[PDB]
């Protein structure tokens, strides 16, 4: 019942939001292997090795280490011989930061010192230990790679074993990189793509919502199992599968989808609906600037529809507040007696509101030199765009209709 | 309280969970200016009664601010200074480890966000991974005004969860207006009230916060009549003009002589182009001369070029009338601009006994 | 010297698992990989990347705006018979593919006025895009 509900809650939130290990590789098996090898081989050995690994965001690249890590520590007392250091290019954003760490992380501050000198030599002298660089494009935008010049040194050294594994999103890293540390980096790379099709992806779907065979209700895993089986084949999932197949491959998304469709999942309904994974989409692929305009009010759509005539009379040209009050008035005086009568100020307001709503963004910006007014603006929406939100304004009159159709 | 306000609760209490629970690391939060994004979170924080830590990204104009003031907040939950964000994130892990915030979910609430990517290129992706990197049951929340499309830095990071807040409506405005009526009359008769209002206002100002201020102020003439002695057409025949009156200002809330001629030639001067000058000036058929000349012409008394003439160009530039253009150390070839109104300028001529659109070239 | 001993060694290592070890060796750690990650690029980006050719040749330059491709992607999905793609989506698809350093752009505050370049030559595109 309830304890059982709230069990699957947490094993299911730990699976996806904190990304918790699992057993389960997908099309990794080539990969995985080669990596756990090399590090086997820089473990047992006193040798040295440097790897980079390439793929998309979300796919998976801290996966495959930390499953190795985990996978190979343990074997023997290797582990009390090896050491392991983690920088990410994130936090560690200057050498003297990042040589700060690695003393920090190593222990040796007593070793080393203290104060802040400059010196490193006591490190330097003295350097088997593990590097994990994440983010590893952002070190190569300092000043003059000097962490990485000396890393690919000591590897390329005969004083102490000295392991290198780098992780990128760039597929360029190899540019990004000087002569010297690009002839000295062994060209030692794996690439993570998402090479599956469809029945692929809908097996790793299937897969992910299974639950564990240590659960301790036994018989309701058995139905959990049959019933996401059955919702395999359903044809609406498969349709929603489609769409965000074609949208994207990488399994993060997924991840996220499939959070979303559980959090509806409640005592009434312990077991998941189509329905619900069809809400769950529908709620994932909404645009916001549509929803924006929806938001509007009636000044605002007729200050824009003046906007998008301007920018169909003048082709790709930028404009101003006076000659927008001008065609407004336009548009106003035409009609015999209808009620807008408002003031400069007034409608000044509605343009700086739109303004600082960000749909019209400044030319050569500056200030001082050029008011407000007579300053070129420009329009960053698109004409269907206008009539897609237009036809869903709740109470838009006829007059603004009709002078928008014309 | 909340009024309207029914489905987005549901789903927070819902994405929430149980204490013990994880959740998103990263959640963005985006809606209009009244659709009352602080109150709805801060009411559901209150009322959970969850460790939540509130921080105005204004207020803390600087990253060493920031860190501070939201260690000290959360210690007081449970002197700390930090100064780089490797720190802060060490100083994290060390505080989160009290008991009262060992199995439960941590929540760093940020307004008005939209500065934050202003600050440092890196802030945002890091706040973004937070959970990852501490690895201690943290949940960060985002409140802003822009859509999320503009917030996304250039390498991609952890996409958050994106959640809209809805519109509001007439029947959700005027029950929201009509909660707070006074004691001192009948229900009824604010609602009528709220209704008058929303017919004379919706068309332009939605705001709530506009709309109930103007309320507010508008209320003591609403009350007048009855007090003086349910008339409805009585009240609305009593009260219309005032309203018209309130209505024309709905967002709003004697110069020396030389001083107006001086004025009128740098209009002149600025809105009328230079060919036309002699047309406009000479008897018989912008650069410091250029006025100098257009104000010897147009005054008819003979003015002698006294440094007080000087002292007033200097004094109409500081009030920031006249815009000087070229370089400060240039006083010998300055060049300016005039920002006055053209309805400023006609009454000033009037006042004067000049027909300025006689002279400009543009109309004619 | 210092490549030859790696290809060496790598040839050693392939050996384990004749000349086919050092061709491998050579052409794996010397060879770009651009064109096997365009192969495995998704459909919607391999349309995306036929409306950049394709407004390319009409047009010559290297430089277009987001709008103009964002219009040939709606032509070529229409022609193709694709759903009809939202505008956000096309922009995280853009966004995706500028983060492997595919094309270049700079997306944080411009959306719809957005210069695109191809960071790889167009004939190796076509060859890919052949397949
Ligand atoms: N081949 C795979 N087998 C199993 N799970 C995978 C695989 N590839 C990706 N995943 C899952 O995809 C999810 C998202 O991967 P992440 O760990 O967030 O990406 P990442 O490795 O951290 O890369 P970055 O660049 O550091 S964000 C995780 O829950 C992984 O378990
Ligand atoms: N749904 C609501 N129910 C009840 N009162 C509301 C509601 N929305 C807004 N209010 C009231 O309106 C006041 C002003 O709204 P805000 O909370 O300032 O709006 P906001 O979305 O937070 O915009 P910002 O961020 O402050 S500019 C609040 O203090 C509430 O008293
Ligand atoms: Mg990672
Ligand atoms: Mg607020």
């Amino acid at each position: 019942h309830t304890e059982c509900l709230s069990q699957v809650q947490r094993i299911l939130r730990e699976r996806f939001c904190r990304q918790s290990p699992h057993s389960n590789l997908f099309g990794v098996q080539v990969q995985y292997k080669h990596l756990s090898e090399l590090l086997k081989r820089t473990a047992l050995h006193g040798e040295s090795n440097s790897v980079l690994i390439i793929g998309p965001r979300g796919s998976g690249k801290t996966m495959l280490i930390n499953h190795a890590l985990k996978e190979l520590m343990e074997i023997e007392e290797v582990s009390e011989n090896v050491l392991q250091v983690h920088l990410n290019g994130l936090l560690q954003i200057n050498d003297k930061i990042a040589l700060k760490e690695i003393t920090r992380q190593l222990n040796l501050e007593n070793v080393v010192g203290d104060k802040v000198f400059g010196s490193f030599a006591e490190n330097l002298s003295f350097l088997p230990v593990i590097f994990i660089l994440d983010e590893f494009d952002l070190f190569a935008h300092h000043k003059n790679q000097t962490l990485l010049y000396n890393l690919f040194d000591i590897s390329q050294s005969a004083q102490t074993p000295i392991a290198v594994i780098g992780l990128t999103c760039r597929l360029d890293i190899l540019e990004l990189l000087e002569k010297r540390v690009k002839s000295r980096f062994s060209h030692r790379q794996i690439h993570l793509m998402n090479s599956f099709g469809f029945p692929q992806y809908v097996k790793i779907f299937k897969e992910q919502l299974s639950l564990p065979a240590e659960f301790p209700d036994k018989v309701f895993a058995e139905k959990w199992n049959e019933n996401v089986q059955y919702l395999s084949e359903d044809r609406s999932v498969q349709e929603v599968l489609q769409k965000h197949f074609n949208i994207s491959k990488n399994l993060r998304s997924l991840h996220m989808l499939l959070m979303l469709a559980l959090n509806r999942v409640t005592a009434s309904h312990p077991f998941m609906t189509a329905v619900d994974l069809m809400e769950a989409s529908q709620l994932c692929s909404m645009d916001s600037k549509a929803n924006i305009v929806h938001g509007l009010s009636v000044l605002e759509i007729c200050l824009i529809i003046a906007m998008k005539h301007l920018n169909d009379i003048y082709e790709e040209e930028p404009f101003n507040f006076q000659m927008v009050y001008n065609e407004f008035q336009k548009f106003v005086q035409r009609k015999a007696h209808s009620v807008y009568n408002f003031e400069k100020p007034v409608v000044m307001k509605a343009f700086e509101h739109l303004q600082q709503l960000e749909l019209i963004k400044p030319m050569e910006r500056t200030s001082g030199n050029s008011q407000r007014e007579y300053q070129l603006m420009k329009l960053l929406l698109d004409n269907t765009q206008i009539m897609n939100a237009l036809q869903k304004y709740p109470n838009c009159p006829t007059d603004v209709r009709q002078w928008a159709t014309s | 309280v909340v009024l309207c306000r029914e489905s987005q609760v549901s789903i927070l209490q819902s994405l929430f969970g149980e204490r013990h629970h994880f959740s998103f690391p990263s959640i963005f939060i985006y809606g209009h200016t009244a659709s009352g994004k602080t109150y709805v979170t801060q009411t559901l924080l209150k009322t959970l009664e969850l460790p939540h830590v509130f921080v105005n990204c204004v207020e803390c104009f600087t990253l060493r601010l920031l860190l501070e003031q939201i260690l000290n907040k959360l210690n007081h939950l449970s002197e700390i200074t930090c100064e780089t964000f490797n720190d802060f994130v060490r100083l994290f892990k060390q505080v989160t480890t009290a008991e009262n915030l060992k199995d439960q979910t941590v929540y760093i609430v940020l307004d008005k966000a939209e500065y934050l990517r202003d600050m440092e290129a890196n802030l945002l992706p890091g706040f973004l991974r937070l959970q990852e990197l501490a690895d201690r049951n943290v949940t960060v929340l985002f409140l802003s005004e822009i859509v999320w499309e503009k917030f996304r830095p250039n390498t991609g990071c952890f996409e958050p969860f994106v959640l809209y807040f809805p519109d509001y409506s007439i029947g959700n405005l005027q029950k929201i207006l009509s909660h707070d009526h006074p004691p001192e009359y009948s229900a009824d008769f604010y609602a009528a009230y709220i209704n008058i209002l929303l017919g004379v206002f919706y068309t332009v100002c939605r705001d709530l916060k506009e709309l109930r201020h103007l309320a507010v102020l508008n209320f003591p003439k609403y009350c007048e009549p009855v007090v003086k002695g349910r008339d409805t057409r009585k009240l609305w025949r009593n009260i219309e003009p005032h309203l018209k009156k309130a209505m024309q200002t709905v967002y709003l809330r004697e110069l020396p002589y030389y001083s107006k001629f001086i004025l009128i030639a740098a209009y002149l001067a600025s809105y009328n182009p230079a060919r036309t000058d002699k047309r406009f000036f000479l008897k018989h058929h912008f650069p410091l001369d250029r006025l100098l000349a257009i104000l010897y012409s147009i005054v008819d008394s003979r003015v002698a070029p006294t440094a007080n003439i000087f002292s007033q160009i200097t004094s109409l530039v500081t009030l920031q009338l006249l815009t000087l253009v070229g370089h400060d150390d240039q006083l010998d070839g300055p060049k300016y601009k005039c920002t006055v109104s053209l309805d400023f300028i006609r009454a000033i001529a009037r006042t004067v006994n000049f027909d300025i659109i006689k002279y400009l070239y543009d109309f004619l | 010297a210092r490549r030859c001993l790696d290809i060496c060694r790598r040839a050693t290592e392939i050996c384990e698992f004749t000349i086919a070890h050092s061709m491998e060796a050579v052409d794996e750690m010397f060879s770009s990989s651009y064109i096997t990650a365009i192969k495995n690029s998704s459909v919607l980006e391999q349309s995306f990347l036929r409306a950049i050719l394709a407004e390319f040749r009409r047009s010559g330059l290297e430089e277009a705006t987001f709008q103009q491709i964002y219009s040939q992607h709606v032509a070529l999905c229409r022609m193709e018979g694709l759903p009809y793609p939202t505008m956000s989506e096309t922009m995280a698809v853009c966004s995706h593919l500028g983060s492997c350093r595919l094309l270049l752009v700079e997306p944080s505050r411009n959306d719809l006025l957005l210069r695109v370049r191809l960071n790889v030559s167009q004939d190796d595109v076509l060859y890919a895009l052949k397949d």
